[PDB]
RNA sequence: CGCGGGGUUGAGCAGCCUGGUAGCUCGUCGGGCUCAUAACCCGAAGAUCGUCGGUCAAAUCCGGCCCCCGCAACCA
RNA sequence: GGGAGGGCGCUUACCACUUUGUGAUUCAUGACUGGGGUGAAGUCGUAACAAGGUAACCGUAGGGGAACCUGCGGUUGGAU
RNA sequence: AAUUCCUUGUCGGGUAAGUUCCGACCUGCACGAAUGGCGUAAUGAUGGCCAGGCUGUCUCCACCCGAGACUCAGUGAAAU
RNA sequence: GCUCGCCGGAAGACCAAGGGUUCCUGUCCAACGUUAAUCGGGGCAGGGUGAGUCGACCCCUAAGGCGAGGCCGAAAGGCGUAGUCGAUGGGAAACAGGUUAAUAUUCCUGUACUUGGUGUUACUGCGAAGGGGGGACGGAGAAGGCUAUGUUGGCCGGGCGACGGUUGUCCCGGUUUAAGCGUGUAGGCUGGUUUUCCAGGCAAAUCCGGAAAAUCAAGGCUGAGGCGUGAUGACGAGGCACUACGGUGCUGAAGCAACAAAUGCCCUGCUUCCAGGAAAAGCCUCUAAGCAUCAGGUAACAUCAAAUCGUACCCCAAACCGACACAGGUGGUCAGGUAGAGAAUACCAAGGCGCUUGAGAGAACUCGGGUGAAGGAACUAGGCAAAAUGGUGCCGUAACUUCGGGAGAAGGCACGCUGAUAUGUAGGUGAGGUCCCUCGCGGAUGGAGCUGAAAUCAGUCGAAGAUACCAGCUGGCUGCAACUGUUUAUUAAAAACACAGCACUGUGCAAACACGAAAGUGGACGUAUACGGUGUGACGCCUGCCCGGUGCCGGGAGGUUAAU
RNA sequence: AGGACCGAACCGACUAAUGUUGAAAAAUUAGCGGAUGACUUGUGGCUGGGGGUGAAAGGCCAAUCAAACCGGGAGAUAGCU
RNA sequence: AAAAUGACA
């Protein structure tokens, strides 16, 4: 549910939250959680590679099961719950034999609701089955690459891939990016949409609410000295040059991808 | 007006003390070139 | 008050480019279609190249004069 | 001898001139400016009346020196 | 105009007198549409102008209470 | 020694970091002390730091460092696995009184407490690098019950007033008691017990987990405070003698109740919100290999051990960081009375200080302040500086607006003291009785005493009743920036930066990008509703025309074109 | 509920005066802004010089920054004093 | 296919 929230304050004016009331509010299952610390975009060296990263809340993170590698074994949702380290909410999961697990949570997935993995799976969202079962023209979503690798396409909230074609031992997908990919036919796909599909409509309202996530700061260019970043100088905002990253290299339309190795399996790029 | 020397004995001990000269090649040639002067207290530690 | 572009039949614009060769559009004048005016058709005239001066010859080379249009006049 | 009661005076309460601070409504006035009306052979076109030479009009949107043009839906109060 | 050289442009308001301020005109040397255009309630140790209260800021200074300055005893520098 | 003045959320008392004898006696004044000094944090000599319970050491880990093998790298060397280190975090236990010139939760008195070895006895399946639980965790908010603590009354001891009264509703002081052990309350959590079964917790499992059946409406866990005991003990105002005239030596009455009450405890609780809030060990439990005599496990009894290091002194400053005995800087804990909303402010108690040159005079001139005739911004770049408003309650309050605001708009009225209402009210607290009781730290009824607002009526004093300290100046028009924030430590706090929002563009995961000769890491234990770069900067109405130039993207015919 | 309001601790530095061989190699006095948050602070870590870090001023990196400090090349070079 | 206009009296 979108809620708009009335202006008491010159800063609340243009905050719009989204609340779910299914999400559990008590604390997450505790044989399943981490250490999660956080770096500020520091590595190795000390030093920082990826700018504005820094501050924010403590988390920590939860085993989320990717795989979904328990054939048959019927399993019942237990309760929805809010991921701090993910954008779509997660769902306890108890199978029969009982054991608890955590997984994404489908758009159409309840409190109570009955999944199964395998190969003999019925077609209904949660079930995880490979893409050789799964009907052509199906929307599916937690799409694995390779066989038993864990599932890196359409995880994020509210995304779906469509299984455009089965070429023999491969199936070609129609991605949210707008590319259509050839993937091995035996990787598996938990059949369905990811939920949390009002993400969007959400617009955090002050600069508070951003730095309370991990988000520093960011600097233009063209306030930058000269030595600082390319655009830089300049007596009252004059630019006159093409714009770059920081390090020389050409942004606003210079592609940059190269790998050679994967390109057999791109069969329509981005457009 | 807070000064530039605030002190700290185990400040001082883990960064100019003498498990910290001898622990790089550095900072072993370091107490070389004091051996060879001949001071008398070598690095810091009272 | 230093440095520049320009002055061509009534108007606008080429021809000054290495010196002999003055054109395009609009306009004007006389005829023609129409009841009549525009529009259209057929024909003609229109400048000595701002002036004053200096090679067989000058709109074109050069200098002064007249006008217009630009730029620069800065560091304390 | 004085007493009771009254009067003058003092004080309290109600209240009229008067002084403030904010509004509300109405009448005049104002550099400039929007639209309307009248008026003389003014300038640019010709939108409408015939099938007015692209049928006209209605609601809406965009555009243009002006009548107006176009898109979308609607009417016949359109000629053959 | 945070942009206008001529410029204290011209007209109007406020003042006895307004190069500044507010409103209008457009003759934009050299505004203008995400190196964004035009508005905008609230906010501001932000820029400009005006009014009420208030007063030594001022006409124009006068008096008073303390710490130095001045005399006595002790210690006793610095620039050049 | 007697007066005077100052601080009193500090200028009082206790720590950590830091310092290293500055602590206490005796002695000295050459040098140090911004003067003299008989004095000192100065010289000299001597003395002083007493721990099973306080810390350190020790067990366990975070960020992170080191890293056997290992990967990579001209040499040095870089990264990293197993591990081992690393507190600012988690893990057993002691409190009163007395005592020194200097130490004391350390010495003495009294009373306790924790973990281990060995021995005796009584039972007994014990057993781990492994499994499970627990340790184990956020921000705001709201009351309820208490305590620290204070005020008053009672009791006890003392006093009868340097000057008008003061045998009384009079004045002064005291009225203290710990850790531990027992009971378990106000409250807060969960239903409990038994039987059977199994794809899970790599092995196993009587334990967690999961599925049923039957049974009972109860059990269990947590828990401030209070009441007994410790305590016929210690402490206690003062009375009694030497006075080494510094104190020592001797004895010792009362030692209760009511009310107010925390930011402290129950509270690691409860309600609610999104930004979703550490790890491991100690501890409980389960089995594997192994041993079924053992060994080991639980309970009671007795004895032994608890080693080593710090312990003085200053700690918001004369002893630390600033070259100084410097108007600067430094983290935590305690929080008395009156007026007050308050840790602000004013005066005080406990306690500590008068700041290491003084004595005179009372010129100009400077610094800090008080008051001012008439005028009231006429000063000046500019109302800079000064002056002024200032509190509670009530009446009332415009244009504009994103409907929240503007607004404390503006402008006003009442404010002390006494009496009555009411010999102190409304309310709060609640004793004697009184009834019942699953019989206890119990449930009603009950209204003695204690406490105590706010408002009206009448009167009264002053020039003035928010009287002192404390404590908004207010309106009108306008540019820029939407706003809260950040910036040139040390001449620029803004119109500059950031910001939520918008758009372009790259990126299919071994992602683009960045740090690295490389291994590797951040991105991210994320996966296009995601991530990086760029420009603009809330919100409203909008964002026109040009691809000639310079770039970017796509094209693959034709010309030119390298190494070989 | 609030990057909500008034206002102490705490943080900061807008105006004026004093001080400029200062009490102080940036402070005192009287006023001033924030004061439940993008806050503030104790302890311990990581980032190293053509590099770090930067809500971006060429700011900070031990009273020093348009390229720190120390040692070495080094008695660098100086048509200039 | 192009095909505009005409004071009043
Ligand atoms: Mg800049
Ligand atoms: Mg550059
Ligand atoms: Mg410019
Ligand atoms: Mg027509
Ligand atoms: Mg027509
Ligand atoms: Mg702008
Ligand atoms: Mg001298
Ligand atoms: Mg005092
Ligand atoms: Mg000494
Ligand atoms: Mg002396
Ligand atoms: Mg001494
Ligand atoms: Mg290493
Ligand atoms: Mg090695
Ligand atoms: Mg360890
Ligand atoms: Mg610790
Ligand atoms: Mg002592
Ligand atoms: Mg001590
Ligand atoms: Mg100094
Ligand atoms: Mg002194
Ligand atoms: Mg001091
Ligand atoms: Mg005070
Ligand atoms: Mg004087
Ligand atoms: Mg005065
Ligand atoms: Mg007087
Ligand atoms: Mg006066
Ligand atoms: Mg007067
Ligand atoms: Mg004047
Ligand atoms: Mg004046
Ligand atoms: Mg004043
Ligand atoms: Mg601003
Ligand atoms: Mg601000
Ligand atoms: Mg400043
Ligand atoms: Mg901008
Ligand atoms: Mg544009
Ligand atoms: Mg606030
Ligand atoms: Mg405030
Ligand atoms: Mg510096
Ligand atoms: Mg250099
Ligand atoms: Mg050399
Ligand atoms: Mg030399």
């Amino acid at each position: 549910a979108v809620v708009k929230c009335k202006p008491t304050s010159p800063g609340r004016r243009h905050v719009v939250k989204v609340v779910n009331p299914e999400l559990h509010k008590g604390k997450p299952f505790a044989p399943l959680l981490e250490k999660n610390s956080k770096s500020g975009g520091r590595n190795n060296n000390g030093r920082i590679t990826t700018r504005h990263i820094g501050g924010g809340h403590k988390q920590a993170y939860r085993i989320v099961d990717f795989k979904r590698n328990k054939d048959g074994i019927p399993a019942v949702v237990e309760r929805l719950e809010y991921d701090p380290n993910r954008s779509a909410n997660i769902a306890l999961v108890l199978y029969k034999d009982g054991e608890r697990r955590y997984i994404l949570a489908p758009k159409g997935l309840k409190a109570g609701d009955q999944i199964q993995s395998g190969v003999d799976a019925a077609i209904k969202p949660g079930n995880t089955l490979p893409m050789r079962n799964i009907p052509v023209g199906s929307t599916v979503h937690n799409v694995e690459m390779k066989p038993g690798k864990g599932g890196q396409l359409a995880r994020s909230a509210g995304t779906y891939v469509q299984i455009v074609a089965r070429d023999g031992a491969y199936v070609t997908l129609r991605l949210r990016s707008g590319e259509m990919r050839k993937v091995e036919a035996d990787c598996r796909a938990t059949l369905g949409e990811v939920g949390n599909a009002e993400h969007m409509l959400r617009v955090l309202g002050k600069a508070g609410a951003a730095r309370w996530r991990g988000v520093r700061p960011t600097v233009r260019g063209t306030a930058m000295n000269p030595v600082d970043h390319p655009h830089g100088g300049g007596e009252g905002r004059n630019f006159g040059k093409h714009p770059v990253t920081p390090w020389g290299v050409q942004t606003k339309g210079k592609k940059t991808r190269s790998n050679k190795r994967t390109d057999k399996f791109i069969v329509r790029r981005r457009s | 007006m807070k000064r530039t020397f605030q002190p700290s004995v185990l400040k001082r001990n883990r960064s100019h003390g003498f498990r910290a000269r001898m622990a790089t090649k550095n900072g072993r040639q370091v107490l070389a070139r004091r051996r060879a002067k001949g001071r008398a207290r070598l690095t810091v530690s009272k």
